[PDB]
């Protein structure tokens, strides 16, 4: 019975899109102000392109380039990925917070 | 065969991981040298106060 | 033998003929009880029951 | 004393005004707020590194003499891991996703009680009480700057 | 794993995304969605009130 | 899938040859922390004092 409802509800299904795809999409600026601080010397402080931006962050965290793709107007990553940028984010700003 | 590509590409991020650690040993002990030697000279210091 | 495999079965120690398809693979005791189902390192029914 | 005797003169009083023993002592959990009462900024890891280390039940029970204390806020007086304002701000920038200037309620609300030397719910409303607008954005410049000179 | 941690993960997301959101219980009828959308709806009346 | 096999055996061993090595330095770096916690804790003795 449990089977069957596994079956029908699509649950194996469900858990292979989140680990074959990039269930963590986030817009290139959204991503320079969530991260920047954990790479700040990455992009020249003058104007820059907001994908070009992303782009020499996600190099300067030297992210494996399997665990994101670069789209139109987002950054999409693997599972966890966005977990771990957030644990390490703390990390730097807890400083600062205390 | 997805499973498994799964499996090596956590495996390859895991490797790539230790590595980057690895590399960033060497500052660590750099670190963690200079800040013992300004602990021995605070220790000196609230000795000799 | 091509399409068909024997096994034995832990709770029975008994032969049967099973056919290479009705195989699943096992995950590792490592992965016994795991808080999330996207972490198995095989995912099938037998492991996600 | 290394500190100038005006201000221990206004130092005892201050002290004094902490009174619910019935004479001239305080109990040690009363230390950190006597010290941020004092104009002192004393990390909680600062005010149990002063304290010497003491159990959670201890700083229930031990009392601080004014003689003991004067030099526990000398110690934090000299040497301090405070930041400043220009630090500050930039902190309070990463939590700033657009760019105006301002930073949500909630969100600064959620990491002073989650991050850190984590603070009640009961305080931290307080500390954001009065800085609402229209869209429960802080501007997180100016919170900073009132609550550092406050 | 909680009702707790998808009734928080989702009150977090309608703070930080503005965008709102959706909790749906789907099962068979004895499954258990009256008894989490409850668990749900004592959550959010703890924490955000 | 073979193929993918043989990739894991190599990245496994691969991986376990950098772990190898972090053994070493954690043990190396948990050492250089006592020390400098030692030396810290004199210091706050001194402090005290
Ligand atoms: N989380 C739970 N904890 C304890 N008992 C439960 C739980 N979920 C369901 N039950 C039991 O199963 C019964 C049916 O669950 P309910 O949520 O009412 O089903 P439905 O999803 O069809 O509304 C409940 O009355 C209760 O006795
Ligand atoms: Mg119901």
């Amino acid at each position: 019975l449990v089977l069957d409802q596994l079956r029908c509800n699509g649950v194996l299904e469900g858990i292979r899109i989140c680990r074959q795809g990039f269930p963590n999409r986030v817009v290139f600026q959204e991503f320079r102000q969530r991260y920047e601080i954990l790479t700040p010397n990455s992009i020249p402080k003058g104007f820059m392109d907001g994908k070009q931006a992303c782009v020499l962050m996600i190099k300067a965290l030297e992210l494996d380039s399997n665990l994101y793709r670069i789209g139109q107007s987002k950054v999409f990553f693997r599972a966890g990925v966005l977990a771990h940028l957030e644990e390490e984010r703390d990390l730097k700003i807890t400083d600062v917070i205390i | 065969l997805d499973d498994l590509l799964v499996d090596l590409d956590h495996q390859r991020q895991s490797a790539c991981n230790l590595e980057k650690k690895q590399k960033k040993f060497d500052q660590l002990l750099a670190e963690e040298k200079t800040i013992s030697a300004k602990y021995a000279e605070e220790r000196d210091r609230a000795e000799a106060e | 033998v091509g399409e068909e495999a024997i096994v034995e079965l832990v709770e029975n120690g008994k032969k049967v003929k099973v056919n290479k398809d009705d195989i699943q693979k096992m995950n590792p005791p490592k992965f016994s009880k795991v808080e999330d189902m996207a972490e198995l390192t095989c995912l099938n029914e037998a492991s996600v029951l | 004393c290394d500190f100038s005797e005006e201000q221990t003169a206004e130092f005892k009083e201050a002290f004094q005004l902490f009174d619910r023993t019935g004479d001239g002592k305080i109990l040690y959990s009363q230390c950190g707020d006597v010290m941020r009462a004092l104009g002192q900024n004393p990390t909680n890891a600062e005010v149990m590194k002063v304290l010497g280390n003491p159990k959670s039940d201890e700083m229930n029970l031990k009392t601080l003499k004014f003689e003991q204390f004067l030099p526990m806020m000398q110690t934090i007086a000299k040497n301090k891991d405070q930041g400043c304002f220009e630090d500050y701000v930039e902190g309070l920038r990463v939590f700033d996703k657009e760019g105006n200037g301002t930073v949500m309620g909630a969100e600064i609300r959620h990491v002073l009680v989650t991050l850190g030397e984590k603070m009640t719910e009961e305080e931290v409303e307080q500390l954001v009480a009065g800085h609402e607008d229209s869209n429960g954005c802080i501007n997180y410049e100016e919170l900073v700057r009132m609550v550092l000179s406050g | 794993p909680h009702i707790y941690a998808i009734t928080d993960t989702a009150y977090r997301s309608m703070m930080q995304d503005r965008e709102d959101q959706s909790i749906l219980c789907t099962g068979e009828s004895g499954a258990g969605k009256t008894e989490n959308t409850k668990k749900v709806i004592q959550y959010l009346a703890y924490v955000a009130s």
